[PDB]
Formats: structure tokens, C-alpha cells, sequence
RNA sequence: GUAGAAACUGCGAACGGCUCAUUAAAACAGUUAUAGUCUACUUGACAUUUAUAAGGAUAACUACGGAAAAGCUGUAGCUAAUACUUGCAUUAUCCUUUUGGAUAAGUAUUUGUUAGAAGGAAUUAUAACAAAGAAGUAACACGUAAAGUGUGUAUCAAUCGAGUUUCUGACCUAUCAGCUUUUGAUGUUAGGGUAUUGGCCUAACAUGGCUAUGACGGGUAACGGGGAAUUAGAGUUCGAUUCCGGAGAGGGAGCCUGAGAAAUAGCUACCACAUCUAAGGAAGGCAGCAGGCGCGUAAAUUACCCAAUUCUAAAGAAGAGAGGUAGUGACAAGAAAUA
């Protein structure tokens, strides 16, 4: 038969999970659930391979039977499980908040955050359809369809979500001054406040932004997630703070030390 | 028989009720030094009553003598222990004894005694 | 020729084996479900009746019903088909079986009484049997006490002491799951009202 | 209470592993479309035309058997289940205007008549009227804060995918120049079929379609690509083989279950081989891991283990010749004694 396919070979794993060759054959192959396989991490490799908290994927699993960790403020027990572009992590046991960030390299990051800061999630809706009775539900990149969202909401503002409620708190929209994010391409993870919206008929349409040196970098509208507007994100950002530095100067500072 | 543990990486685990780290063995122009001693002097250095709550592996002495790298682990308790600790390493510490090592035959028998062929 | 005659109110059975084919020749030419007067495979079979229900043929293979020769046909075999058990789910497999007309062909044959004789047969209409095990549900227990509704049945167990448990009682943790999910459609119903309506004031 | 042989039920066995025979605009690659579709597990939303809890019938089991033999099974008697099957409030709208009366009640899907947040473009979402109408909305199980979870379920969405699909890209050969078209070839119309579009198939009709920019053929000791060797630069040659895509399970064909298979350690038949047989009949598929014969210039152990990687499960605890570990190993590769 040609049913699906369960297996992930390791070289075939995503590249910024961080796999090494010689560490195995398979990778451990996100189930399906809120976000895709290419644009997640699991949980074996967030709590084995970044947080280094387990050895084995045994250990894992054993973090996962206690109900310790929560994704979203809610328990999570399957190890292969999506993540997401940008979501809130709780360990209950050390009392610590991490929200799931792309360094400037493109790389999927626990962010330590703080018990206030762990309420908020910025959701960037991707559909908004209205349903019988002229009910619109908004759908996300976390993949939460959220029902009667405020008329104002576009295809690609951004909501606040509140995580215990699932309620919208405020949205974002994508003006010339709104600050971005950017999620795929080969500028992933920089962040910007958006030079222009070039917009082709029919095809991509491309999006100018400007990083806070005033460099330029143009990206498909799709790998854009509105972070804040004109004044502030409105998350804590990596450390990087979302600013990519030419690979010759970067040598500069890592020899200067 | 004195030497120095060096150790580095070290973080805690609560989620395991662990505490991981790795050891250098700093024992120049000597052999290298048992284990024993070194869970002796880790309890030392970190206030223990006991060495049976904590796990040394991966030792190696590398090259020329007079160093050796590892990992430990510490535990909050023997129950701890056992609960997150694999067989083998229970064996190695020497906590429980090595279970039946039977086998692959198990597997052969599983399926010569296909279901409602034997009566049992 | 090792006929088996069962007895099913008295949940018993016995076996005779014989080899005159004149005392079995009124059982020749029956189709599965025949009556026919067991007169000559005994004296004190007698005045009884047996129904033709099932058989082997010299080599084994079963007889089965909707066929309607003599001899040995081979066909395919589904799930619901009476002589297959099925390696997996959907497998059907092509069998060789006997044919529903008996001949003078069956290593065994497969009878019950349906009208008694005017005889005794030690261990056949002598004693009897029970259920082996009495009924697990609360309605078929309900049937065998008439006590209805009055009282609960676990004072009502069956042991060998030791006792069965029963299905489909009213314990309260039943009742309680059903009052909580009955809370939980209330509930469900006043903060979809509720969402709905604060959706109005912010359309403005 | 603790467990629990067996068995029924559930899920998986459609993944993985192997091989490269087929295959020359096919497969594959990059690039599109699906506004022409299906999609289990998982995630988020969330539902409509006896009730202090409904029905029979079966496995396991018990007794009696048949056959040389097989993962064969006959009869009789019991019993459950989240197996199989029945079946128990309510909400929304209009108004004098917190509050009172009045009005109305089918999820997908199909047909007819209409109005019309987004997309690039709608016969879109949605809404109204008139007809039909599936399937469901819990007669099910265990227990967390100093109410929860599991299982099951209608639709939408997401996800893991799949099938089709656009444009462009291939070796040698003209001692292959005209091919295709009754037998679907090219297209129109209508329908059937499909998950969906489509000559995919059928009926009628028209005579189209491709070709020296190489059609149609033939050859390939041809699976395609990522890649390999040799490269000053151009090139030439190779790619069965770690990854991806395809195809196959001795050769063909057919089919059940299922979300998913034209599956092959599933079934049905023929062809070729081939095993047991008491001669009546049964059972087979190493291009899985070892291993054997044969073939050949040409290729290892009938080993140990689930410890790692990861998958399936009723999901810590069991399995896994996947995979890892060692054995054989002057295939290659690196360091480096014989002072």
C-alpha cells in the first residue's frame, strides 16, 4: 500500500532542528496538530536538544507522563508535538515561561519570559470565513479558529490572544509602520517596520522592510508575522532583538572579547 | 590518592529531581582513580549523606594519562533513582541484580505458540 | 457413524457409534434440519426423534447447509459464512466442504432429540445441566427475580463467596455523570449567550 | 480491592526494510493549479426533524466429535462489552422598550427559483423561498483543585499526506519519413463513471491531432534526481547503492477490509516451479535479516541487543533482523613502528 508516510530520517529532518548525522538514523516526526512539521520543533527535540533537560528519548517521555509541561497554558503529553512559530511553554516544576522565537539565524528558540509577559500570545490570523448565520471565525498560524472576531480584522493582522481564555484582547494591522517579523525565507527571523507592500496580481506579493539599520530586505507576504506596531514589539524578543548582522562584522564582535 | 574534580555544566533538574554536570579528573602522573572514590569526594564536595543517590558514566581517560572526562547525575532520592534510572544502570550501580538475560528466544517462543494453538 | 445426539433442555448429550448401514438408512438422503424417527439405530432409542443438524465426511470436512449435493464442492468463504474462521478482517478463503445431503459418507454425524421417547438413557434425559453461569445483565436479572425496580441485586449475586458484577446499574456515579454533562450542555448554552451578545457592542 | 491465562472488541500491520526488472516526454527535477478532489491519528472550534437507563446473540468456556495432516473445524448450552441494535428537553426572532406576551425550528449532501466578508477572477462564504435528506447531538469508562481525564461522535478549519495538473528540461539511431484515426485517434454536445476534472467510458456528430525544431519506430549491457571521477577554463564519463521521487514482490490478472492497498511474511484464479500426503486432500512465494544452491572475475555471521534513533499499541514498563553492537573484511580513507 502508499498510506502516509511515519517515518523522518535524520538528514532529511528539518535543518534548523539540529540533528547530527551520526546521532541516530530517524528523527522523531512531529504528529499533526497546530502547525506544520517544517515550521515547528516536537517537544523531544525542545526538552532534549535545546533545554538539554533529557539525555534520551525516554527521559522525555518520562517528563511528559507527569503533567508538568503545558503548551499554550494547557498539558501536553505527546512528544511529538508541534510546537509552533511563537507560543508560550510553561515547566510547572521550575516555575519557568519560554516562548518559542526564531533567532536572526532561523532557528526555533525558547525565549525566557515572565509570568505576566505569558498571558499574551500574538496570533496572525491566516482565513477569516463566515459560517451559518453570519458567524466570521478567524483562522490562525497557531491553527485556533477564533469566533466572532472584531469586523476591523484582516487577512493578515495579528490578535493578542489571552491563553487561559482564548479571547482576543487586540489587534494589529499592516500598515507602512507596522513592525514584522519575518518567518521562512532566507531573512528569517529578522525584524522590521515594513519599507512597502508591493502587491503583483495573481502572483506573490512582496513586502520592503526596513530593519532598524535602515537595510532593506523584500520577502513573500506569506513569511510576515505583524509583532507590533510603529512604538514597540509587542513581545520581549531574543536576545539578537531581531536585528541579522553581516557575516564579516559579526566576526568582529565574536573575536572582540 | 588525591586528585581534583572538576566540574563543569552543571544544572538542575528538577523535572528529573536530577542534577546534570560532567567531571574532569585531574589525577597527573597517576592512575586512574575508581569510582568509588569519586562518588566519595562528590558527596563531600556537595554536603551527601549517603553516595548511592547519584550515577557516574561515560568515563574516559583520554590521552596521556592524568585526566578523565565524565557525567554524573545526582538524584533527590533512591526513589529518584529508581524511578528514572534504566535497568542496566541500576545494575551497574549495583542497586538490583541483572534480570533473567533469556533473551531472543522469548521471541521465537511468542509466535511458536501461536494463539489457540496451545490450549494455554 | 459416531452420531451425536444432544439433548438441549437438558443441556446434555451422548455419543453412539455404530456401523450397520441398514440401522442408519432412514437417515440417508436428509437434508440439514430433517426430522427423522431414531427407530433403528436402537431398541431404546425407540420412540424418539432427532433433527439432522450437522456433520463430517470421511476425510473431515464439514457439512454445510445451503449446499445441496452428495459430495465435496470448494467456495469461497466470507465473514458472516458459518464454517470459516477468518486469519484477518475482510480475508475470505475458498474451502473444500460436504454437502447438506447425507450418504453413506459421514465419519460423523450431528444430531439433537426434538420429541422424547418413551425410554430412559442414562446421562441423556437423567440429569441436566444449568447455565453454567448466570446472567451478567441487570434487565435479564431483573427477568429471573421480578423483583423490578424495588431494591439493588448485588444482595442478589451468585457465587461459586465470590461474585459477578452487573451491567447497566444505576449507580451514582452514573447518575452524577449524567447530571454533570447535562450541567455542562447549561453551562455551554450561557457562555455561548453570553459571547454572542458582547460580539454586538463592539460591531458598533 | 490488587491483578489476571483465554477470548470478544479497538488500533496498527498501507509505515519500515529490500531490489532496479520494467520505464525514452514515461518516471524524475525545478515551477504552477487543485476556482476539478479525497484525507485516519493529532489540534482548534462546536450540534439539527424504562430515562434513578432499553433489546437479542456471540466469543471465550462446558460436554460429544471428524480428519494422516493443516494457524481445519461440526453440533448442543450459557454469558458480556465503547461489539450489534433501539431510544429520554430546548433554543432563536417581533415589538410597548432590566421586564411581558407573540412568532419560528434538518448537519452534510442533491434538485429548482433567487439575493449576494473575501478573491485575480465566483455559479464563493452566506442569505431567502420550494422539495428531498445521510449521519449524529453520550443508555460508555476511570478520578484533579487545599469541577478532571479517557473513549465515541455531525460539520468547519488546521495538520500529517495523497491523487490529478501547468510550463521547461533526457542518451544513441533516418540502413526508422510519415504516423494516429473501424478497435478513441483530435474535438463538440449529452450522459455514465469517479473522490474530483478529463475519451476515463458510452451515444450522436465533425475530420481532426503529431511530424526534418525528427513524429512514429528501433536500441539502451537505461529507474530519474541530489550527486561521483576527472577538471586551468571549457568539457568528458559515471550515478544498481546512505537522501528524495517512482516501480515490484516468480509472471500476469482480479478482489475484500480499510481513512489509506489493486497490499502480496492479504485473499482468488491461471502459467512456471515446488513441499507434505494414509493418494482422499492440504499448504507455498527471502528483490526483509542471516543462511544454502546455482551463476559467475565478482561480494561477510544461519551472531548479540532493544542500551541509543525512531515507529506501532489499549502508549514509561511490550514489541521491532527497523535500527544499533560485535564477527568476516589490504573495497576505499586517515595517523603511523621496523630505532
Amino acid at each position: 500500500g502508499k498510506g502516509i508516510k511515519k517515518h523522518l530520517k535524520r538528514v532529511n529532518a528539518p535543518s534548523h532542528w539540529m540533528l547530527n548525522k551520526m546521532g541516530g538514523q530517524y528523527a522523531p516526526k512531529t504528529s499533526s496538530g497546530p502547525h506544520k512539521l517544517l515550521e515547528s520543533i516536537p517537544l523531544v527535540i525542545l526538552l532534549r536538544n535545546r533545554l538539554k533537560y533529557a539525555l534520551t528519548f525516554d527521559e522525555v517521555k518520562m517528563i511528559l507522563i507527569q503533567k508538568i509541561v503545558k503548551v499554550d497554558n494547557k498539558v501536553r503529553t505527546d512528544c511529538t508535538f508541534p510546537v509552533g512559530l511563537m507560543d508560550v511553554i510553561h515547566i510547572t516544576k521550575s516555575n519557568e515561561y519560554f516562548r518559542l522565537l526564531y533567532d536572526i539565524k532561523g532557528r526555533f528558540v525558547p525565549h525566557r519570559i515572565t509570568n505576566e509577559e505569558s498571558k499574551y500570545k500574538l496570533c496572525k490570523v491566516k482565513k477569516i470565513l463566515l459560517r451559518k448565520g453570519r458567524l466570521s471565525i478567524a483562522v490562525t498560524h497557531d491553527g485556533r479558529s477564533i469566533p466572532y472576531i472584531h469586523p476591523d480584522v484582516k487577512v493578515n493582522d495579528t490578535v493578542r490572544l489571552d491563553l487561559e481564555t482564548g479571547k482576543v484582547l487586540e489587534h494589529l494591522k499592516f500598515q507602512v509602520g507596522s513592525l514584522v517579523m519575518v518567518t521562512a525565507g532566507h531573512s528569517v527571523g529578522r525584524v522590521g517596520v515594513i519599507s512597502s507592500i508591493d502587491k503583483n496580481m495573481g502572483t506573490y506579493d512582496i513586502i520592503h522592510v526596513k530593519d532598524s539599520r535602515n537595510k532593506v530586505f523584500a520577502t513573500r507576504l506569506s513569511n510576515v508575522f505583524v509583532i507590533g506596531d510603529n512604538t514597540k514589539p509587542y513581545i520581549s524578543l531574543p536576545r539578537e532583538k531581531g536585528i541579522k548582522l553581516d557575516i564579516i562584522e559579526e566576526r568582529r564582535n565574536r573575536l572582540k572579547a | 590518592d588525591q586528585f581534583t574534580i572538576r566540574v563543569k555544566k552543571y544544572m538542575s533538574n528538577p523535572l528529573l529531581r536530577r542534577k546534570q554536570f560532567a567531571l574532569e579528573i585531574l589525577h597527573p602522573n597517576k592512575g586512574s582513580v575508581a569510582k568509588k572514590e569519586v562518588k566519595e569526594r562528590l558527596a563531600k564536595m556537595y554536603k551527601l549523606n549517603n553516595v548511592n543517590t547519584i550515577v557516574l558514566f561515560g568515563f574516559k581517560t583520554l590521552f596521556g594519562g592524568g585526566r578523565t572526562k565524565g557525567f554524573g547525575l545526582i538524584y533527590k532520592n533512591v526513589d529518584a533513582v529508581k524511578k528514572f534510572e534504566k535497568k542496566y544502570r541500576l545494575v551497574r550501580e549495583g542497586l538490583i541484580d541483572k534480570e533473567t538475560k533469556a533473551g531472543r528466544r522469548a521471541s521465537k517462543e511468542l509466535k511458536n505458540r501461536r494463539k489457540k494453538v496451545r490450549g494455554t | 457413524m459416531k452420531l451425536n445426539i444432544s439433548n438441549p433442555l437438558n443441556n446434555v448429550q451422548k455419543s453412539i457409534e455404530i456401523d450397520d448401514e441398514k440401522k442408519l438408512l432412514p437417515f440417508m438422503e436428509k437434508r440439514i434440519g430433517n426430522a427423522v424417527p431414531g427407530d433403528s439405530i436402537g431398541e431404546e432409542f425407540t420412540g424418539y426423534v432427532f433433527r439432522i443438524t450437522g456433520g463430517n465426511d470421511k476425510q473431515g470436512f464439514p457439512m454445510i447447509q445451503g449446499v445441496l449435493t452428495n459430495n465435496r464442492v470448494r467456495l469461497l468463504f466470507k465473514k458472516g459464512m458459518k464454517c470459516y474462521r477468518p486469519r484477518k478482517k475482510g480475508e475470505r478463503k475458498r474451502k473444500s466442504v460436504r454437502g447438506c445431503i447425507v450418504g453413506q459418507d459421514l465419519s460423523a454425524l450431528n444430531l439433537t432429540l426434538v420429541k422424547k421417547g418413551v425410554n430412559e438413557i442414562p446421562g441423556l434425559t437423567d440429569k441436566a445441566v444449568g447455565k453454567k453461569l448466570g446472567p451478567k445483565r441487570a434487565s435479564k436479572i431483573r427477568k429471573l427475580f421480578n423483583l423490578d425496580k424495588s431494591d439493588d441485586v448485588r444482595k442478589y449475586v451468585i457465587g461459586r463467596f465470590i461474585k459477578p458484577k452487573i451491567q447497566r446499574l444505576v449507580t451514582e456515579k452514573r447518575l452524577l455523570r449524567k447530571r454533570n454533562l447535562l450541567q455542562a450542555k447549561e453551562k455551554r448554552r450561557l457562555e455561548k449567550k453570553q459571547q454572542l451578545k458582547e460580539y454586538k457592542q463592539l460591531l458598533n
